[PDB]
């Protein structure tokens, strides 16, 4: 639940 | 079973080259106060970090990672890997920081902030330390990505730590390559992982600094940096 | 100057007989433990430890050698990082347990007893851990020990240079050990990298530490003593 | 001045 999730997963 | 312990030396070190991010420019400027500098610094440091994580993915090994694994080496990281980059590049500028090509700055404007000028000394004596060295861009990138798996291996293993021998593999191969004999091969690599240890400390003054700089609440932190210094408590 | 004239087995055996002994502490199994004895017993120990290891670190190979100020700049900066390694070495057989003194054997659960001291634990069992499968040798715990009190302070001062060729001297005995039981020199340069980059964990623990200390200073009501407050005092914690 | 000063002299 993070910034740093969506810009590993993109 | 992945990728990353099936490459050669060579492999290894135009992988990291081919990864390296971008160096970014600061905003064009009028003299520095506290809030200004401190603006455009926590402005370089949100930028840096977007380019931080598409280069943390290239790094052999760490795609192989779970998701969560890869969050929590970034989270503990982060700011080591910042400073590491900010010293690399300021190697050619003796007594100066490069934050940004268009952002040189001395001792004298760390004072603009407060607690910011012993940060600023322990980074200059890294890069000053990194010159009388002469340290090499292919060495750079592997105590760069030594960094990102190492420091949060211990705050969880058997990947992290066999990519991990593949990078002082690829570190010696680095030396026995510039011609140093067996005993400057493990003298230089003991004299570089030491200097690990030093920007583990400048990263944890640094990450009090920013706490310091949270509670003050003047200079906009954004929700990604917020994050990433909450992590660390 | 004789610290680069030893070889590699005159500097474990020198590292070796220099050795501080293991201190006991004043636990009292009648006692129930309560945040300020529990934190009153382990600072108590501190500061008891802190006047051996300022005798051992004069029997280190080279720091006789430095001026005074230098001295006193070296173990400043690194104490709490000698007091860790020590606690994480004697703690390496003693699984989950941290072995502050012998009669004092703590696990992570009476950590919690204290506020914030869990993570410290935490990152010292895993430590003692790593040591464990590594199954580190005391001739590389006094190598260790050495460089930690040689390589910390060495950043935030003509006498550098000596030091990091005591350092060099102190990673050929290092290598020396490692090629002598047996291993490749494969094995023996992942095995160096391996142990030098504990190091950034036990930073990263005594600066940690050193924060939990300025905290403890600041509400008042664990005993500190006067050495102990001084080298607190010497990280300038705000 | 210090203790640890003191303690390195002796
Ligand atoms: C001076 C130091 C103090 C670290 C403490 C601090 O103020 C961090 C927030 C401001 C960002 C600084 C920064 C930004 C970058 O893009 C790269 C960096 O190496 C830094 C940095 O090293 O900050
Ligand atoms: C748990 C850790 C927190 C370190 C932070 C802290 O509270 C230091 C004051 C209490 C001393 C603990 C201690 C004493 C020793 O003789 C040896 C040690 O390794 C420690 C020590 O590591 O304390």
């Amino acid at each position: 639940h993070k910034i740093l999730h969506r810009l590993l997963q993109d | 079973n992945s990728l990353a312990l099936s490459l050669t030396a060579d492999q290894m070190v135009s992988a990291l080259l081919d990864a390296e991010p971008p160096i970014l420019y600061s905003e064009y400027d009028r003299p520095f106060s506290e809030a200004s500098m401190m603006g455009l610094l926590t402005n370089l440091a949100d930028r840096e970090l977007v380019h931080m994580i598409n280069w943390a993915k290239r790094v052999p090994g760490f795609v192989d990672l779970t998701l969560h694994d890869q969050v929590h080496l970034l989270e503990c990281a982060w700011l080591e890997i910042l400073m590491i980059g900010l010293v690399w590049r300021s190697m050619e500028h003796p007594g100066k920081l490069l934050f940004a090509p268009n952002l040189l700055l001395d001792r004298n404007q760390g004072k603009c902030v407060e607690g910011m000028v012993e940060i600023f000394d322990m980074l200059l004596a890294t890069s000053s330390r990194f010159r009388m060295m002469n340290l090499q861009g292919e060495e750079f990138v592997c105590l760069k990505s030594i960094i990102l798996l190492n420091s949060g291996v211990y705050t969880f293993k058997d990947h992290i730590h066999r990519v991990l021998d593949k990078i002082t593999d690829t570190l010696i191969h680095l030396m026995a390559k510039a011609g140093l004999t067996l005993q400057q091969q493990h003298q230089r690599l003991a004299q570089l992982l030491l200097i690990l240890s030093h920007i583990r400390h400048m990263s944890n003054k640094g990450m009090e600094h920013l706490y310091s700089m949270k509670c003050k609440n003047v200079v906009p932190l954004s929700d990604l940096l917020l994050e990433m210094l909450d992590a660390h408590r």
